Order: C-alpha cells, then sequence, then structure tokens
C-alpha cells in the first residue's frame, strides 16, 4: 500500500505542477493560486521531494503570478529561487545570469516602501505561508539578502549598480535628475527594463515627494510640479503627478494641507 | 361499411387492453386507411390514429423526430380532408345529425366543441412533444437548431388550424372557447422575437394557407403594413380580458409587457404594468407565470437600463437579483441535472415543465452585471462620503450587494488582475475609488457582456458620462479632506466634464449633504476643511 501510496501522491503532486503551469500560459490566476495552495500543502505532506526541473519551472511560473499580484517581495524570492536553482543548470550563458540578477535588484528597487506602518491586518501575509517567509522582508533586507549574495551582485549590469547610486547613494533631488538624464539613455537599451517603469517610478517620486516636504514646507505648486516632474519614461501628466502625491499623503507619509486659491502647498509637522 | 366499422372498434377496444403492440396498433390503423374510401371512415379513423400514436411514445423522455415528423403529416391530412370537405360533412346546421353510422359506435355525444374540438388538443400534442426535445437536446448541437427549424411548422397548424375554427364555428360562445388557447399557444410562439422574426413567422404561416379566410384583424389584406405586429398583439392581449381564467388574462398581461418592453418605449410597457394590477394575484398562481413576471421585470428593467435610467433600474431588479438561486426562478436550469433529481418521472413532469428552452433564455452575465454597474454608480459616491468622514446621508444596509462584495475581495489573501465579470466591475469602483475614471472605463469594457444589446455603442458612451460625473463626486468626496482650495477649471478639463456640470454637481451635492464647503461663482474656486461631525459635538457640549 505503502508503494502504491507513494506512487499515487507523486501523480497527484505533479498532476498539480503541470495544472500551475498550464494555468499560469493560460493566463488563468485563480487557477493558478488554487492550484499552487494544493502543491504547498501537498509537499509538505509528501515524503518524495520533487525533481528539480520541475521546481524550477515552479519558481519560473511564480514569478509571473506574484508579479500581476500585487507583490514584489513574492515576487523577488521566487525569482531568486529560481536563480539557485538555474546555477546548477549545464546551460548557463553569462548573458542570462546577467539578466536575472539585474531584474532581481530592479525588483528589489521596485518594491513600495515598508519604513511606514501598516494598520491592521494584510491578507497577504498568508501566501508567505507559501515560500516558507514568516514575514515580509522589507525593502532593506532584500538589498541586504541580494548584495550580501555573491553571485546576484557580481552578474548585475553596471547601469543598475549606477542607479542603486543614484537612488540610495546620498541622493539629492536636482541631482538625482540629472543623474537621470543620463543614465536613463544607457539604461533603457536593455531588454529587463521594459517592465518596471511604474512601480520604480511610483518609489523614486515618492522619495522626491519626502526630500520636497523636509527641504521647502511651503510652496506654490507651479513651484512644486518642476522637482516632482521626472525624465522621459518617468514623465506624468501634471494631474496624475498631484494624484502621485495624494496618494503619498493618504500614506500618511507627509502630512500636508493645500490652498489652491493662491496655488499654494503647505507642509506643517506639529508632532 | 361494416367491416370498417367493426375492424376500427375491435382496435380501439383492444387499445384500452394492458398488453399491446404500439407499433403494429399503428401499423394496422395505417394499413386500414389505406382500404377507406368514404370520408367518415378517414377522418374516424385519423381520430384516434393521431392520439394512438402520442399514446404510443408517450412514456419516453419524448417523441423522437422522426415519429413526430411523421404525427404532423397525420393532422395535416385530416386538416386537408375536412378543409376539403367544407363543413358539409354535418349535413348543415338545421339537421345536426352524425348519424352515418353512428349505430355501429352507438357511444356518439351531441357537440362542436365535443367532437371537433379534441382537434386543438392534437395540435398542442405535437407543441408540447416538441417542446419536451429542445430541453432534452444539447444546447450548442446542431440538432438543436434543426429543431427550432420546426417550430415554424408548429406555428403553421396553429394558424391553419384557427381558421378551420373560424370557418366551422357558428356559435360566438363556442368559437371563443375553441380561439382562447390557440390564441395563447400563438403568443406564446411570437413575444420573445423580434418584429422581424415574428413577421417572418406570420408571412410563412399566411403564405401556406388558401382561399380560407375568417379572422378578426384580417392580416391576409394587411400582412405587409408596419402597423401589423403591434396590432396583432395588441389584438389577441385584448381578446384575452374577456375569458374568466385569471391565469390566463395574467398570462396576456404578461406576454404585452414583455414584447412591447423590447420592441417599444418602456415608458408604456411601464404604464402597462402599475395599470395591470398584479400583485397579491401573481404569488398564488404557481411557478411558470412567475418565471414570465420574473421575465418582464427583467425585461424592463434592461430596456430602462438601455435607457441610461441608473435609479430606476436598480429599483426595478432588487427584489429578483437578491435571489440566490435566481437562474432557477428566471425557469432556466439544464433540463438533465433536475431530470436525476425529480426522478421518478410522473412528477418530475411538474418540475421539468417550469424550465425554459435556450433560445428564450436571457443571459444571466448580462442581467448581473447591468445591476453591478447600477449598484456601482449609486453606492460608490454615497461610500466614499460615509468613509471618508462625512456621513449625512448614508442609511442604506445593503443586501447581496456590490458593496459587501467590496468587503470580500478586500479580505482575500490574493488579489489577480480581474477575469471573472465582478472583478472587471470591482476594478472599475477601485479605480472610480482612487479617482481614475480613464481606467474604470477600461475596466469596464473589457466586460463581454455589453456585446448583448444592439446599442452599445451608445450605451457605451452614455456610461462614460453617468460614470464621469459619478467619479468626479466620488474624488471630490475622498480628497476633500487634504485640500483647502480647488480649481473648477482644471478639475473640468481633467474629468472631460464641462463647467456648468462641475460646478452643479459640487454644489448641489455640498448642499444636499451639508458639507462646510464655500464656492465662488466668481473666480470659481471651492473652499473646505472647518470640519465636521465631532466639532458639531464640541459646540453642543460648549452651549449647554
Amino acid at each position: 500500500v505503502d508503494l502504491s501510496d507513494a506512487d499515487t501522491l507523486q501523480r497527484y503532486l505533479d498532476q498539480r505542477f503541470q495544472q500551475v503551469d498550464v494555468s499560469v500560459k493560460l493566463e488563468l490566476w485563480h487557477e493558478a493560486y488554487r492550484s499552487i495552495e494544493d502543491v504547498f500543502h501537498l509537499m509538505k505532506i509528501s515524503k518524495r521531494a520533487p525533481k528539480p526541473s520541475t521546481l524550477a519551472n515552479y519558481y519560473e511560473n511564480l514569478v509571473k503570478v506574484f508579479f500581476v499580484s500585487g507583490d514584489p517581495l513574492l515576487h523577488t524570492t521566487a525569482w531568486k529561487k529560481f536563480y539557485k536553482l538555474y546555477s546548477t543548470n549545464p546551460r548557463a550563458t553569462e548573458e542570462e545570469f546577467k539578466t536575472y540578477s539585474s531584474t532581481i535588484f530592479l525588483s528589489a528597487i521596485s518594491t513600495q516602501l515598508d519604513e511606514i506602518p501598516s494598520i491592521g491586518y494584510d491578507p497577504h501575509l498568508r501566501m508567505y505561508r507559501l515560500l516558507n517567509l514568516d514575514a515580509k522582508p522589507t525593502r532593506k533586507e532584500m538589498l541586504q539578502s541580494i548584495i550580501e549574495d555573491e553571485s546576484i551582485y557580481g552578474k548585475v549590469d553596471e547601469e543598475l549598480k549606477e542607479l542603486y547610486d543614484i537612488i540610495e547613494v546620498n541622493f539629492d533631488v536636482d541631482t538625482v535628475k540629472q543623474q537621470l538624464e543620463n543614465l536613463l539613455v544607457k539604461l533603457s537599451s536593455k531588454t529587463y527594463f521594459s517592465q518596471y517603469i511604474a512601480p520604480l517610478r511610483d518609489v523614486i517620486m515618492r522619495r522626491v515627494f519626502v526630500a520636497a516636504s523636509q527641504k521647502f514646507t511651503t510652496v506654490s505648486q507651479s513651484e512644486l510640479y518642476k522637482l516632482a516632474t521626472l525624465p522621459a519614461p518617468l514623465d506624468l501628466s501634471a494631474w496624475d503627478i498631484e494624484k502621485s502625491l495624494l496618494q503619498a499623503a493618504v500614506e500618511d507619509y507627509v502630512s500636508i494641507t493645500i490652498d489652491h486659491e493662491s496655488a499654494k502647498v503647505t507642509f506643517a509637522k506639529d508632532p | 361499411q361494416e367491416d370498417f366499422f367493426t375492424r376500427l372498434q375491435t382496435i380501439i377496444d383492444s387499445r384500452g387492453k394492458k398488453t399491446v403492440n404500439q407499433q403494429s396498433l399503428i401499423s394496422t390503423l395505417e394499413e386500414l386507411l389505406t382500404v377507406a374510401e368514404k370520408p367518415y371512415e378517414f377522418i374516424m379513423a385519423y381520430l384516434t390514429l393521431i392520439p394512438s400514436r402520442f399514446d404510443a411514445s408517450a412514456n419516453l423522455s419524448y417523441q423522437p423526430i422522426d415519429q413526430w415528423k411523421s404525427s404532423f403529416n397525420d393532422i395535416s391530412k385530416l386538416l386537408s380532408i375536412l378543409d376539403q370537405t367544407i363543413d358539409t360533412y354535418q349535413v348543415n346546421e338545421f339537421a345536426d345529425p352524425i348519424d352515418f353510422i353512428e349505430d355501429e359506435p352507438k357511444e356518439d355525444s351531441d357537440g362542436v366543441k365535443r367532437i371537433l374540438g379534441s382537434i386543438f388538443s392534437f395540435v398542442e400534442r405535437l407543441d408540447d412533444e416538441f417542446m419536451k426535445s429542445l430541453l432534452n437536446i444539447d444546447p450548442h448541437s446542431s440538432d438543436y437548431l434543426i429543431r427550432l427549424r420546426d417550430e415554424q411548422s408548429i406555428y403553421n397548424l396553429i394558424l391553419r388550424t384557427q381558421l378551420y375554427f373560424e370557418a366551422t364555428l357558428k356559435d360566438e360562445h363556442d368559437l371563443e372557447r375553441a380561439l382562447t388557447r390557440p390564441f395563447v399557444k400563438r403568443l406564446d410562439h411570437i413575444y420573445y422575437k423580434s418584429e422581424n422574426l415574428i413577421k417572418i413567422m406570420e408571412t410563412a404561416a399566411w403564405n401556406i394557407i388558401p382561399a380560407q379566410f375568417k379572422s378578426k384583424f384580417t392580416s391576409k389584406d394587411q400582412l405587409d403594413s408596419a402597423d401589423y405586429v403591434d396590432n396583432l398583439i395588441d389584438g389577441l392581449s385584448t381578446i384575452l380580458s374577456k375569458q374568466n381564467n385569471i391565469a390566463v388574462q395574467k398570462r396576456a398581461i404578461l406576454y404585452n409587457i414583455y414584447y412591447t418592453a423590447l420592441n417599444k418605449d418602456f415608458q408604456t410597457a411601464k404604464d402597462m404594468l402599475l395599470t395591470s394590477q398584479v400583485q397579491t394575484n401573481i404569488n398564488q398562481f404557481d411557478s411558470s407565470l412567475q418565471i414570465l413576471f420574473n421575465r418582464v421585470v427583467v425585461q424592463l428593467g434592461l430596456s430602462a437600463f438601455k435607457l441610461c435610467l441608473i435609479e430606476e433600474c436598480h429599483q426595478i431588479l432588487n427584489d429578483l437579483l437578491s435571489s440566490s438561486h435566481l437562474r432557477e426562478i428566471l425557469g432556466q436550469q439544464s433540463l438533465h441535472r433536475i431530470s436525476l433529481n425529480s426522478s421518478n418521472n410522473a412528477s418530475a413532469d411538474e418540475r421539468a415543465r417550469q424550465c425554459l428552452p435556450y433560445h428564450q433564455h436571457i443571459n444571466l452575465d448580462l442581467i448581473d452585471v447591468v445591476f453591478l454597474t447600477c449598484s456601482l454608480l449609486i453606492e460608490i459616491p454615497r461610500m466614499t462620503a460615509f468613509y471618508s468622514g462625512i456621513k449625512v446621508k448614508r442609511i442604506p444596509y445593503s443586501p447581496k450587494s456590490i458593496r459587501r462584495s467590496l468587503e470580500h475581495y478586500d479580505k482575500l489573501s490574493f488579489q489577480g488582475p480581474p477575469e471573472t465579470l465582478r472583478d472587471y466591475v470591482l476594478f472599475a469602483a477601485k479605480s472610480m475609488q482612487k479617482g481614475n475614471w480613464r481606467d474604470s472605463v477600461k475596466y469596464l469594457r473589457e466586460i463581454k457582456s455589453w456585446a448583448l444589446l444592439p446599442n452599445m455603442e451608445t450605451v457605451l458612451n452614455s456610461l462614460t458620462e453617468r460614470v464621469q460625473v459619478e467619479s468626479l463626486k466620488t474624488y471630490f468626496f475622498s480628497f476633500k479632506r487634504f485640500y483647502s482650495s480647488f480649481s473648477v477649471a482644471k478639475l473640468a478639463e481633467l474629468f472631460d466634464l464641462p463647467e456648468n456640470k462641475v460646478v452643479e454637481v459640487l454644489q448641489s451635492v455640498i448642499a444636499e449633504l451639508e458639507i462646510p464647503a464655500k464656492l465662488n461663482d466668481e473666480k470659481t474656486i471651492f473652499v473646505v476643511e472647518k470640519g465636521d461631525e465631532i466639532t458639531k459635538l464640541e459646540e453642543a457640549m460648549v452651549k449647554l
């Protein structure tokens, strides 16, 4: 019975694996998620553990699913776990290693800023059961765990390390603008970049918003939009930028008042 | 003579015996039609031949296409014989007797409705068994399409039999009694279709009818007029208010409201409904007519929505669409699934007669998306107000509603890009909340259901507008906390709403909700942040 048991379990597990991969390739994300649950619990029960090809393709699917889910951390994690498995494969091209390391670092950059607390229960936390994560590895933790690892930092394209220098090495607003002018031209040449423009842009602009709230606390709006405006790929309609700020404000990063009668924005911090 | 009577009677007696070979009984009747020459022989042969077939296939799921197709041939042949006879088989009026040879059956009873009424019933079987096939075939197979091709030929027999009844019957009290039912069937076979398809069925029905005409509407002459179809419907409609059966009267009224709410203006339909006074009635008149009433409620809920009346729409549909079981309440459920449930078959006829064939179905996804779009436009600004800090207008607590499903989507561990239609509607709602109306329109146009409306472009832009308005409202409601002042010019440009609308909406809302907001029309600028609910409580504490 234990033989028939082990075999039937294996059948059912592979069955769910391809229900996941087919679902993802077929753009059904609910059946994909549900089948992924089914996979997780099965492996917890399973004695015989999966063959590496299937796990690699598993993370290959999980990266897409967690992309479109709106959670950058899980994305990043399954993308890492694809790396760790792919270094074992006989056909590995340096271009690919570079691409994937790069993309991991970007997904770390694209991550929304975890520093400002979330009041209440986040349902997304449950999903972390799936990847072994007990709680969210904050954008800091992600940056650390990424640059810490040899191969990852090692294979990253220079433009991206440069980006990390633009954003995270003593960031000053105007200087960041100027750096972005030159660096974006060199950056957009490479394939991986296409998908990350939006969350990246939002992160940048958030940083800009906070630095602007600290540096001058009462201003004309027309003066604010110039600073808030970014270069070519990150360009935004005026009101769109207004609402990026609005987002940041309702997120309680910056406590703001706005009087448009005089076209003024007033930052008052009285804590 | 006596050969014929004795044979026929032996057969009829043998039929009332349990063990019989029905194939052989049918074949015997037929082989004895071969011999018959005299017309009373023919007619009295057919009169027991038709039900002999129906009875033979009676205990099956339905009678198959071949046996049905040949029984049609039977009824059409009896009709051709009765037509070529021209009522002269009865020896006129003054002398009724059927005499030749009544002594052999000996069981004759004087009547017209009695001997010549049975005819209609035959036709009805043809129809009923026919429906039983459309329920039992696969909804998407080509076979279903062929059966539906047979529907027209049944409508033919309805009209023809009607016309023979008109020529024959000399007593108006009997003629009405006889005509009520085929008028009913005639209606059932028309109302759910387009004016075109109906006039097709009608034209086709009139082309197969010869020099015989007696009818009230007089269609043979007037066939081409555009007032034709409407006058047929309102004609039989007005007729059925005479009959004493209440289920028939309500039936008629409901067919009116359906057809009208489809091919005619909505207001007419509404007037009909409120004037017709059926409420305490409908509840007690069983299942099928309630399926019909829910069908017409749905239909006016739909056309009122085509008119871009949201407030009306949500008013209409809420009772029926709060039902979990709505698919069943609309009498659309696959027969098979409840065919296992309802067995035994004897009492299964009851539940199986309640569900409807496919071509008469109203796609549920269309209905649900419609109502949910409504409940969105309606409930979103009031919600936005409430949870962003203004509650003066809110005491809804919404049964089985868009808001509750919002509450359940927020609580999901996983949030996927929208796939099911309620998810697209959902994304449109959250989009409204954040104030991107463009995104919401995009997410709403990804819904497939909108393709089932012939006016779709019109309602696309109409909805785009109503959405522009309500999303402007929602925006204002949510963001008035961090804004002390606003610019009507910018707002107008960015929502793509001309200022006349903007100032109107905003002013009307602030005046209705008692919001501490001030507008200068001269400079077109707005003002807020005074407060509050709690500050009025501060004041109330301070005065006393």
